[PDB]
């Protein structure tokens, strides 16, 4: 009722140049994340032991 | 009381679910070591390798056991504890309350026993 379905049409836009600057932060930042999941991980495992 | 092969039958049975819990504690204690050696102390390093073989030791034999068990449930029908017939106790209750009752006679009949 809101409006005639055409809203999503396809476009390009150019992928970002990469560099050292963000992959090797996201990458140890996302081994920071999965060292909590390992850790509340032994936690809820011993929990249930 | 039940025969003699039931006995050691329950007997290795219980020591297997023993088993089967030690296993568990076992799992516990390697997944709280391996937190710390993720946490980079490697003082407890040398203990993983002796709970890893013993865990895995521990989860072998206790299967292998229960494979034993299942073998003595298929082979022993009929077997070792053989069939008796001296009169069948359901018909035989007929008999055990024949024979306490003329004991208790017994007690009646002589008054010295009274006592």
């Amino acid at each position: 009722k809101v409006v005639k379905p055409s809203s999503l049409n396809s476009d390009k836009i150019p992928y970002v140049a990469p560099t050292k600057k963000e992959y090797i932060e996201l990458d140890i930042l996302n081994k920071g994340w999965k060292l909590q999941s390992l850790n509340e991980s032994k936690d809820l495992l011993r929990a249930s032991f | 009381m039940q025969p003699p092969y039931i006995q050691e039958r329950l007997k290795s049975l219980n020591d297997i679910e023993t088993q089967l819990c030690s296993m568990l504690q076992e799992a516990s204690q390697v997944t709280f070591i391996f937190g710390e050696l993720k946490r980079g102390n490697e003082s407890v390093k040398p203990q993983f390798e002796n709970h890893v073989k013993q865990f895995y030791e521990r989860l072998d034999k206790s299967t292998t056991q229960l494979r034993k068990e299942i073998q003595l449930l298929d082979e022993n029908v009929g077997t070792r504890l053989l069939p008796i017939n001296v009169n069948k106790k359901a018909l035989g209750q007929d008999t055990e309350k024949m024979e306490e009752q003329l004991d208790l006679l017994s007690a009646i009949l002589d008054p010295s026993k009274s006592k």
